C-alpha cells in the first residue's frame, strides 16, 4: 500500500454470498480503501478486518461492475467481483457492502464510479 | 482400510489401530478427520475395553495407549462393578505393573509423562471403586515400593496428588455424599503414614523432581489436612527457608506457603503467632537475597518475561496479599516487625506498577483490604504513610474510565479511602501531574484522560471549602491547557476532559449558580460542534447534570427573571438544531427529569405542553394531511418524522413516568389510529411483495412506529399512579388496536413487543382487568404457542415475552386459565412442560416457576371439582415431566427449582392435601393412599427409565425423597446422589440414608 | 512455525463461532454443536514473521466428547472458554482446567469469558478469580462484536515465541489481477445477483 495513493476510506461491513447455503456471510469489518497505484494509476478496493488487519477485499473497482441495491437495506450495495484475491487465489464472490449511513452508502457509490472512470484510461 | 478396526468379528490389528491413531495426531484435513471418526467409534464400542490389555501390551504407539486407559476408564466408572472379582483383581495387577515398568525404564520415564500420568489417574479410578474395603494394603505397598526407585517414589507422589483430587477436589459433583465422605475418612485414616513419607523425602531427598512432585502433592493435601502437621512439625522452617532458595522448587513452595497462610489454626496461641510469623520472615528475606531486593523493578522484570518470572511474580502477589489479608496484624504492634511489615507492602508496591490488568486487580483487591481497615481501625493509618503516598501514584495513574464499571469502582473506592487519609497529599499528586500535562513531559490523550478520571473520582471526599478552591484550580488548568493546545483533536480532547470534571462535582455546580450557568450554555455551544464525540459528550453532560443538578433549573434563581428550564424550552429548536435525532432525546429526557422536580400540576403540565410542543406540532401537521390522504405515509420521510416524534414522547416519558399522562393523554386517539393505518399497510405490503417485505427499509421504519407506541405505553403503565385512569381511558383502546391486528398477521409480521406491553398492563392492573385479561390469552395464546413449540430456536424474543406474560397472568389473573375450555388449559400444562425442556435460562426458569404457582394456585381453591380434576389430569404428567429434566443431563441449570418443584407435588401426597385417588379405579385396592400409589408410580417410572438401577436402589431413593420431602437442602442432596448413581452400575442403595 | 493449541469449555459457549469468526470473518448464529473435535489452520501475520495455530475445536458436550482429553495430548497452548451469560459455564472452568493441565502440564492457557455483547450478564467479572492462582491470562471476548477478538492469540504468540514485543501486522496486499468478463458466463452471473440482490443482508440494526 506504500506505492498507492488513498482516494477515499469509509468504516463498512463486507458479505459474500454462499449460494450453496442461500445466505449472506460476513468476510469482514474495517476501513474500505479505494487506492490507486503510482505506476499504473489503477483503483483497487482494498479492506482489512478489526483487530488482525486482515484483508478481507483485494479487487480493482472493474468499469464493468455495477452497485445493485439489496432488499434489506438503504445503506448497502451488492455486485459481482471476478477476480478477488483476498484469501490468495483469485476467485469470484457476490458482495454486498454495508455501510454506517445512506449517505455513506451513496458516497462509497460516488467514488466508486469516479474510481470506475479513472480505470477506464 | 483404517475402517478396520471398527470390525470386532475379527481379532485387532494392533499396527492398523497404531496407523489410524498416528494419521489422527500427526495427519492433515481430510484424512486427519476420518481417522478422527474411526477412533471414537472404536473408542465407543462397549466390548473396545475387551482390547485394552492386548493394545497395552503390544502398541508401540503411546497415543493408542492412552485411548487405550481412555476405554478402561470409561468401563471403571460406569460398569466395574458388574466384573467378577477375579477380572477387577485382573485389571488392578496389569494397570500398577504397566505404572511400575514404565517407572523402572529411565528413558521411558522421561520421554512418555503422559501415558504414565494417563496410567496414574486411571489407577486412581480403581481406587475409587475399590480401595480401601477391597484393597486395604494399597498405602502400605505404595509407601514400601517408593523406597525401592526415585522414579517409582515421584510416580506415586503423583498418584497421591490426583487421589487427593478425586477425594476432596473433584468428588462434591462425582460421587456420592456417602462414597465422598468414605474415601475421605479413609484417606484421613492413612495420612499419618502418608505424611511421614512425605516429610522424609523433602527432608532428605536429591532429586530436583522428586522433590517437585512431593511438594505438588503437599499443595493438594493443604486444602483438608490439620494444621500440627505443618506447625507441629520442620515442615513450616523446609518450605519458608531451603525450598524458596531452589528456583527448581520455589514456584510450588510459594503456592504451598499461600495455601499455609489459608489453614485453620488456633487463635489464643503465642508459640502459633511467632510461627506463623517466622515463615513469612523467614520467605521474605529468601525473596530478598535469591531472586530480587525491595527496590528491584518488577514492571520491567514482568514486561521482560524472561523463563517463569511473570508465574512468578503473579505467585508472590497471591502470596503477600493471601498472608497480610489475615496476618499483619501480627506484624503491627512488635516493633522489630516494622520493616518486614513495610518491606512486604513495598514487594506490593512494586507488584502494582506491573502493566497486567488482572495481577492489578489482585493486588487492588489487597489494597482495599487495606485502606478500609486504616480508615476504620485506631492507629494504624500512621504505619503505612509512605505505602499509601506510593500507593495515591499508583492509583491515579492507572485510573480507567467509568465504563469500566466493577475496576473503576474498586480504584474510586481504594482513591476515595487515600484521599480522606491524606486529602493534601492526593491534591498535590493531583496537581503537579496536571502540571506534568501543562508542560508537555507527560502530555497524552491517554494520560489527560486517565487523570481527568481520577479527578473525578475523589468528589466528595474533600471539605466544601477544600474542593472549591481544588476545582477552580483544575478547571483554571484544564481551561489554559485548552487555549495553549494547537488543533480541533487536541481542544476537544480537554474540553471534554473539563467536562467530564464538571459533571462529577455537582456539590460545587450547586453551591455556584452562574458557573452551573455558563457551563450548560458552553454546552448547548458544543451541541452545535460537528467535530466527532463533542456533540455526544454535550448531550451526556447535560443530562449527568441535570440528573445531580435538576432543583436548580426548576427554581427561580437569584438576578434570573425565570427558572433555567423556561429559558431551555424557550430556545430547544435553536439548541438542538445539529443534533442527531437519539441526541435530540436524550436532550428532551433531560428536560422531562427537571419538569418532573415542579411539584405544582398547572406549571408542571404548562412545562410539558411546552416542552412536547414541537413534536405536538409536526404531529398534528402529520394526523391532519395523514387523516386527509392516508398515501403520505408511504413516504420514507414521514414514517421516521414519525417515529422521531412517538421516540421523543418515550424519552420524555421514560424520564417523568406518572407526570406524562396528560401528554399521553393529547396524543392518545391519533396514536392507537397511526397503530391501525401501519399495521393495514405491513399485513398489505407483505401481501404484495412476500415475507421478505418484513427486511425492507419501508416495513421495518412502519413496524419500528407500532414497537415504540407499544413501548411508550409500556413505559407509562409501568410507572402510572392513577390505575382508574388506565383501565378507564388507556386499556380498552389499547387491547382494541393491538391484539386482533397480533393474533391476524402472519407470525413472521407480529410484535414480541406486544405481548411485552400486555405483561406490563397484567402486572399493573390485571386485577382490575378480569375481561381484558381474558381477551389478551384469546388473542395471543394458541397462535404464540404455534409459534414456538416446532423447535427451541425459531422466534426467541416471542418465546421469552410468552412465558414472562403467563407467569403474570397465572399470578395476578389465575381465573383467566379458569376460563379457558379444556383443550386450551390442556395446551396451557403442554406450554408449561415444553417451558421445563429449553436450556434458555429465561424461559425454563419461568417455566419452573409458572408450574410452583399454577399448584400454589390449585391448592387455593381447596376440595372442589377443578382442583381434583387438575390432579387427576395433571399431577403425574407435572411430576414425570419434572423428573425427565431432572435426570437427562440436559438441564443442570434448572436444577434448584426442578427440585422445589419436585419437593412441592411429593409433599402434596405425604401430608394427603389431594382428595381424590390419583389412580385409575381397579388400578390398586380401592382404600389405597395415593402415598402407596405415587410410591409405585415413580418406582416403575424410574426402573423402566433407568433399568440399569436395581429395585432397591430405587426403592431406597424414593424412601429418602418422602423422608426429605420438607427439608430443601438435604432433598436436593438426595437428588444429586441419585445423578451420581444413574450414570454407574452397582450403586450402593444405603448411601440414600446418608445424614 | 505452528503450534498446537487445544479450545475446551461448556457446550454453547461460542467456541467454534469464535474460532469460524478467525479463519473467515463471519459470524455463525446457529449452534450445530461440535462432534469431538474440529482442526483448522490459523495463521497470524507478525512483526517476528507469521505464526501457525493448529486450533483443536473440541466437544463441550459430554454425549459429542468423542476422545475428550485424547485431544489435549502435545497441546502447547489452550483456551477456556465459558458464557458471561451462562453461570454454571463458569462453574465448569475448574473441571475443563483440572482435565487439560493432567495431559498438558506447562502450556501457556487463556481463559475467555464470551459474549460480553449480551446486556444482561451474569457471571460479574467480580467474581471470575479461578485464573489467578492458576496463572491463566483472562479476557472479556466477544465472537459477535469482536470485543478483544485477538486478544487470546496475541497472547499466546508472546508466550509461544518467547518475545514480550511482538505485534500482530498488515500483510502487505498484492496487487490484484485485472479481468475481462466470460460472455458465457454472463446469464449465469444475472441469476446469481438476482438470487443475492433479494436475500436480506442480516442485522439491518446493527452499527455496521
Ligand atoms: N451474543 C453472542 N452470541 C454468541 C457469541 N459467540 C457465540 N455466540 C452464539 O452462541 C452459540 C454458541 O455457538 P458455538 O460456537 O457452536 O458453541 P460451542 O462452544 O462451539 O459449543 P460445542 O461445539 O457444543 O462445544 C451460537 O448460536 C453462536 O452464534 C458472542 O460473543 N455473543
Ligand atoms: C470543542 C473544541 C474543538 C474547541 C473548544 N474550544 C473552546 C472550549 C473550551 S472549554 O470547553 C471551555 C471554555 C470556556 C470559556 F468559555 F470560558 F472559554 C468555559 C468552559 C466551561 F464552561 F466549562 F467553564 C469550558
Ligand atoms: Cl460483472
Ligand atoms: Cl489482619
Ligand atoms: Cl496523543
Ligand atoms: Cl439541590
Ligand atoms: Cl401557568
Ligand atoms: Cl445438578
Ligand atoms: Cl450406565
Ligand atoms: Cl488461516
Ligand atoms: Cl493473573
Ligand atoms: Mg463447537
Amino acid at each position: 500500500e506504500e506505492d498507492e495513493e488513498v482516494l477515499y476510506k469509509v468504516r463498512a461491513k463486507l458479505f459474500r454470498f454462499d449460494a450453496d447455503a442461500k445466505e449472506w456471510k460476513e468476510r469482514g469489518t474495517g476501513d474500505c480503501k479505494f487506492l490507486k497505484n503510482k505506476k499504473t494509476n489503477k483503483v483497487r478496493i482494498l479492506m482489512r478486518r478489526d483487530k488482525t488487519l486482515k484483508i478481507c477485499a483485494n479487487h480493482i473497482i472493474a468499469p464493468e461492475y455495477t452497485l445493485k441495491p439489496n432488499v434489506g437495506s438503504d445503506r448497502s450495495w451488492v455486485y459481482a467481483c471476478t477476480a478477488d484475491i483476498a484469501e490468495g487465489e483469485a476467485e469470484a464472490f457476490t458482495f454486498a457492502i454495508r455501510f454506517g449511513s445512506k449517505e455513506n452508502a451513496d458516497k462509497f457509490k460516488e467514488e466508486f464510479e469516479k474510481a470506475q472512470e479513472i480505470n477506464k484510461k | 482400510s483404517m475402517e478396520g478396526i471398527l470390525d470386532f468379528s475379527n481379532d485387532l490389528d494392533i499396527a492398523l489401530l497404531d496407523q489410524v491413531v498416528s494419521t489422527f495426531y500427526q495427519g492433515e484435513g481430510v484424512q486427519q478427520k476420518q481417522a478422527q471418526e474411526i477412533l471414537t467409534k472404536f473408542q465407543d464400542n462397549p466390548d473396545a475395553w475387551e482390547k485394552v490389555d492386548q493394545i497395552l501390551q503390544f502398541s508401540t504407539n503411546p497415543q493408542s495407549k492412552f485411548i487405550a486407559l481412555s476405554i478402561l476408564d470409561k468401563l471403571i466408572t460406569r460398569k466395574w462393578k458388574l466384573l467378577p472379582n477375579d477380572h477387577r483383581i485382573g485389571i488392578r495387577n496389569f494397570v500398577v505393573g504397566m505404572i511400575i515398568s514404565m517407572c523402572q525404564d529411565d528413558e521411558v520415564f522421561k520421554t512418555q509423562k503422559n501415558l504414565i500420568n494417563k496410567s496414574d489417574l486411571t489407577l486412581v479410578q480403581i481406587l475409587k471403586q475399590e480401595w480401601p474395603q477391597n484393597w486395604p494394603e494399597f498405602i502400605p505397598e505404595l509407601i514400601g515400593s517408593s523406597s525401592s526407585s526415585v522414579n517409582v517414589c515421584e510416580n506415586n507422589m503423583i498418584v497421591l496428588k490426583l487421589l487427593s483430587e478425586e477425594v476432596f477436589d473433584f468428588s462434591a459433583e462425582q460421587m456420592t455424599q456417602a462414597k465422598a465422605l468414605h474415601l475421605k475418612n479413609s484417606m484421613s485414616k492413612e495420612f499419618e503414614q502418608i505424611f511421614k513419607l512425605c516429610f522424609q523425602v523433602l527432608e532428605q531427598g536429591s532429586s530436583s523432581s522428586l522433590i517437585v512432585a512431593t511438594l505438588e502433592s503437599l499443595l493438594r493435601y493443604l486444602h483438608w489436612i490439620p494444621y500440627r502437621y505443618i506447625y507441629e512439625t520442620n515442615i513450616l522452617e523446609l518450605l519458608s527457608t531451603k525450598f524458596m532458595t531452589s528456583p527448581d522448587t520455589r514456584a510450588i513452595t510459594l503456592k504451598c506457603l499461600t495455601e499455609v497462610s489459608n489453614l485453620k489454626i488456633p487463635q489464643d496461641n503465642d508459640l502459633i503467632k511467632r510461627q506463623t510469623v517466622l515463615f513469612f520472615q523467614n520467605t521474605l528475606q529468601q525473596i530478598a537475597t535469591s531472586v530480587m531486593p525491595v527496590t528491584a523493578d518488577l514492571k520491567a522484570t514482568y514486561a521482560n518475561a524472561n523463563g517463569n518470572d511473570q508465574s512468578f511474580l503473579q505467585d508472590l502477589a497471591m502470596f503477600l496479599t493471601t498472608y497480610l489479608a489475615r496476618n499483619r496484624a501480627l506484624l503491627e504492634s512488635d516493633e522489630s516487625l516494622r520493616e518486614l511489615l513495610l518491606n512486604a507492602h513495598q514487594y506490593l508496591i512494586q507488584l502494582s506498577k506491573i502493566e497486567e490488568r488482572e495481577l492489578f486487580k489482585t493486588t487492588l483487591d489487597y489494597w482495599h483490604n487495606l485502606v478500609a481497615d486504616l480508615f476504620y481501625e485506631p492507629l494504624k493509618k500512621h504505619i503505612y504513610e509512605e505505602i499509601c503516598s506510593q500507593l495515591r501514584l499508583v492509583i491515579i495513574e492507572n485510573m480507567v474510565r467509568p465504563e469500566e464499571i466493577q475496576l473503576y469502582k474498586s480504584e474510586r473506592e481504594v482513591l476515595v479511602y487515600l484521599t480522606h487519609l491524606n486529602v493534601i497529599d492526593t491534591e498535590e499528586i493531583m496537581i503537579s501531574k496536571l502540571a506534568r500535562q501543562i508542560d508537555g513531559s507527560e502530555w497524552s490523550w491517554h494520560n489527560i484522560n486517565t487523570l481527568s478520571w481520577a479527578i473525578g473520582s475523589i468528589s466528595g471526599t474533600m471539605s466544601e471549602d477544600t474542593e472549591k478552591r481544588f476545582v477552580v484550580t483544575v478547571i483554571k488548568d484544564l481551561l489554559g491547557l485548552t487555549e495553549q493546545k494547537r488543533g480541533k483533536d487536541n481542544k476537544a480532547v480537554v474540553a471534554r476532559d473539563i467536562m467530564y470534571v464538571v459533571g462529577e462535582y455537582p456539590r460545587f455546580l450547586k453551591a455556584h449558580w452562574n458557573f452551573l450557568r455558563t457551563v450548560i450554555l458552553k454546552l448547548f455551544e458544543f451541541m452545535h460542534e460537528t467535530h466527532e464525540g463533542v456533540q455526544d459528550m454535550a448531550c451526556d453532560t447535560f443530562i449527568k447534570i441535570v440528573q445531580k443538578c435538576k432543583y436548580h433549573f426548576v427554581i427561580q434563581q437569584p438576578r434570573e427573571s425565570e427558572p433555567f428550564i423556561q429559558t431551555i424550552i424557550r430556545d430547544i429548536q435553536k439548541t438542538t438544531a445539529d443534533l442527531q435525532p437519539q441526541q435530540v432525546h436524550t436532550f428532551y429526557k433531560a428536560c422531562g427529569i427537571i419538569i418532573s422536580e415542579e411539584r405544582s400540576v398547572a406549571e408542571r403540565n404548562r412545562l410539558l405542553s411546552d416542552l412536547m410542543q414541537l413534536p405536538n406540532m409536526a404531529w398534528d401537521t402529520i394526523v391532519e394531511q395523514s387523516t386527509a390522504n392516508p398515501t403520505l405515509l408511504l413516504d420514507s420521510e414521514t414514517v421516521k418524522i414519525i417515529a422521531n416524534i412517538i421516540k421523543t414522547n418515550v424519552a420524555v416519558c421514560t424520564s417523568m413516568g406518572a407526570d406524562f399522562y396528560p401528554q399521553l393523554g393529547h396524543i392518545y386517539y391519533n396514536m392507537l389510529q397511526l397503530y391501525r393505518a401501519v399495521s393495514s399497510m405491513i399485513s398489505t405490503q407483505v401481501a404484495a411483495e412476500g415475507l421478505i417485505a418484513t427486511k425492507t427499509p419501508k416495513v421495518r421504519g412502519l413496524r419500528t412506529i407500532k414497537k415504540e407506541i407499544l413501548k411508550l405505553v409500556e413505559t407509562y403503565i409501568s410507572k402510572a399512579r392513577n390505575l382508574d385512569d388506565v383501565v378507564k381511558v388507556l386499556v380498552e383502546p389499547l387491547l382494541n388496536a393491538v391484539l386482533e391486528d397480533y393474533m391476524n398477521n402472519v407470525p413472521d409480521a407480529r410484535d414480541a413487543e406486544v405481548l411485552n406491553c400486555m405483561t406490563t398492563v397484567v402486572e399493573k392492573v390485571g386485577h382490575m382487568i378480569p375481561q381484558g385479561v381474558i381477551l389478551i390469552l384469546q388473542s395471543v395464546f394458541e397462535c404464540t404457542l404455534d409459534m414456538i413449540n416446532k423447535d427451541f430456536t425459531e422466534y426467541p424474543e416471542h418465546r421469552v415475552e410468552f412465558y414472562k406474560l403467563l407467569k403474570v397472568i397465572n399470578e395476578k389473573s389465575f381465573a383467566a386459565f379458569l376460563e379457558l375450555p379444556p383443550a386450551a388449559f390442556k395446551l396451557f400444562v403442554d406450554a408449561i412442560c415444553w417451558a421445563f425442556k429449553h436450556n434458555n435460562r429465561d424461559v425454563e426458569v419461568n417455566g419452573l416457576q409458572i408450574a410452583l404457582d399454577l399448584v400454589k394456585n390449585i391448592e387455593r381453591m381447596g376440595n372442589v371439582p377443578f382442583a381434583n380434576e387438575f390432579h387427576k389430569n395433571y399431577f403425574f404428567i407435572f411430576v414425570s415431566e419434572t423428573f425427565f429434566v431432572l435426570t437427562d443431563s440436559d438441564h443442570k441449570s434448572g436444577f434448584s427449582k426442578q427440585a422445589l418443584l419436585l419437593m412441592k407435588l411429593i409433599s402434596l401426597v405425604y401430608d394427603n392435601k389431594i382428595s381424590v385417588p390419583l389412580y385409575q379405579e381397579a388400578e390398586v385396592p380401592q382404600g389405597t393412599s395415593n402415598q402407596v400409589y405415587l410410591s409405585q408410580y415413580l418406582a416403575n417410572m424410574l426402573s423402566n427409565a433407568f433399568p440399569h438401577l436395581t429395585s432397591e436402589q430405587i426403592a431406597s431413593f424414593l424412601s429418602a425423597l418422602t423422608k426429605q420431602c420438607k427439608d430443601l437442602v438435604v432433598f436436593k442432596g438426595t437428588l444429586r446422589d441419585f445423578l451420581v448413581q444413574i450414570k454407574e452400575v452397582g450403586g450402593d442403595p444405603t448411601d440414600y440414608l446418608f445424614a | 512455525v505452528q503450534f498446537k493449541l487445544v479450545l475446551v469449555g461448556d457446550g454453547g459457549t461460542g467456541k467454534t463461532t469464535f474460532v469460524k469468526r478467525h479463519l473467515t470473518g463471519e459470524f455463525e448464529k446457529k449452534y450445530v454443536a461440535t462432534l469431538g473435535v474440529e482442526v483448522h489452520p490459523l495463521v497470524f501475520h507478525t512483526n517476528r514473521g507469521p505464526i501457525k495455530f493448529n486450533v483443536w475445536d473440541t466437544a463441550g458436550l459430554e454425549k459429542f466428547g468423542g476422545l475428550r482429553d485424547g485431544y489435549y495430548i502435545q497441546a502447547q497452548c489452550a483456551i477456556i472458554m465459558f458464557d458471561v451469560t451462562s453461570r454454571v459455564t463458569y462453574k465448569n472452568v475448574p473441571n475443563w482446567h483440572r482435565d487439560l493441565v493432567r495431559v498438558c502440564e506447562n502450556i501457556p492457557i487463556v481463559l475467555c469469558g464470551n459474549k460480553v455483547d449480551i446486556k444482561d450478564r451474569k457471571v460479574k467479572a467480580k467474581s471470575i478469580v479461578f485464573h489467578r492462582k492458576k496463572n491463566l491470562q483472562y479476557y472479556d471476548i466477544s465472537a459477535k462484536s469482536n470485543y478483544n477478538f485477538e486478544k487470546p492469540f496475541l497472547w499466546l504468540a508472546r508466550k509461544l515465541i518467547g518475545d514480550p514485543n511482538l505485534e500482530f501486522v498488515a500483510m502487505p496486499a498484492a496487487a490484484p489481477p485485472e479481468v475481462v468478463m466470460d460472455p458465457a458466463l454472463a446469464a449465469q452471473y444475472e441469476h446469481d445477483l438476482e438470487v443475492a440482490q433479494t436475500t436480506a443482508l442480516p442485522d439491518e440494526d446493527d452499527d455496521l
